[PDB]
């Protein structure tokens, strides 16, 4: 987990991704093709996004796309067999913003598709610390960019952020950003990755933030540490 | 019919890109746009049918 087979070079002001370097990325699809929402491959059978994106059993999982625009990008679609919603998720707060879902079929492994590692409950990640997001969500506060999109972008302290969205931020909540860059709409369910020895580990899973996706606002994410043993228990159990 | 009928679509904070039905009083007639995925206001619908039983004509 967390290695790409496919070393990647370094969402609004981000840039193109090289083919398949995030490999754990899938988009969320309706069971038309549209992308509402970004997701994250945890093992073979398990996809980890936000609780906010109502994913049903009706849409899908497409593994190894980079260009949606493309036709004959070869990708995997995989069907939904069960949708693991936290419980906890508060729709009032957007606290505990995180969902797992269950693959009818294990996804196929490769090149282009593989796992992100999952922190320890007990990770600290320090303020400052440079990560990563990606997605295929607006590039412009209009259309999807048909490439999968990065961006490099800071954590920020509780108390950093807090200076701008207050006592909104929660304790399942992580901030990032601020920095020239933004999530925007169609970002959602997708990673905030930092390095953890070497190999990405979600830290974070896309949630909210500016309502015009600026990009002098903190970004707020669900915070995997908080969250974790929920996914841990969720997948011994299931 | 309500008067939540008559405001403008709200995405909202979050950030996916979720297709929901809202009317718009000005052409008479439920349109799409895309939902942010949280904190919906009553003029969101997840489809055009409920979108016009509820504020058809406003």
């Amino acid at each position: 987990c967390g290695v790409p087979a496919i070393q990647p070079v370094l969402i609004v002001n981000g840039e193109e991704a090289v083919p398949g370097s995030w490999p754990w990325q899938v988009s969320l699809q309706d069971k038309t093709g549209f992308h509402f929402c970004g997701g994250s491959l945890i093992n073979e059978n398990w996809v980890v996004t936000a609780a906010h994106c109502g994913v049903t059993t009706s849409d899908v999982v497409v593994a190894g796309e980079f260009d949606q625009g493309s036709s004959s990008e070869k990708i995997q679609k995989l069907k939904i067999a069960k949708v693991f919603k936290n419980s906890k998720y508060n729709s009032l707060t957007i606290n505990n913003d995180i969902t797992l879902l269950k693959l009818s079929t294990a996804a196929s492994f490769s090149q282009t598709v593989s796992a992100v590692c999952l922190p320890s409950a007990s990770d600290d990640f320090a303020a400052g610390t440079t990560c990563v997001t990606t997605g295929w969500g607006l590039t412009r506060y209009a259309n999807t960019p048909d490439r999968l999109q990065q961006a490099s972008l800071p954590l920020l302290s509780n108390t950093n952020c807090k200076k701008y969205w207050g006592t909104k931020i929660k304790d399942a909540m992580i901030c990032a950003g601020a920095s020239g860059v933004s999530s925007c709409m169609g970002d959602s369910g997708g990673p905030l990755v930092c390095k953890k020895n070497g190999a990405w580990t979600l830290v974070g899973i896309v949630s909210w933030g500016s309502s015009t996706c600026s990009t002098s606002t903190p970004g707020v994410y669900a915070r995997v540490t908080a969250l974790v043993n929920w996914v841990q228990q969720t997948l011994a159990a299931n | 019919r309500p008067d939540f009928c008559l405001e403008p679509p709200y995405t909202g904070p979050c950030v996916a890109r979720i297709i929901r039905y809202f009317y718009n009083a000005k052409a008479g007639l439920c349109q799409t746009f895309v939902y942010g995925g949280c904190r919906a206001k009553r003029n969101n619908f997840k489809s055009a049918e409920d979108c016009l039983r509820t504020c058809g004509g406003a």
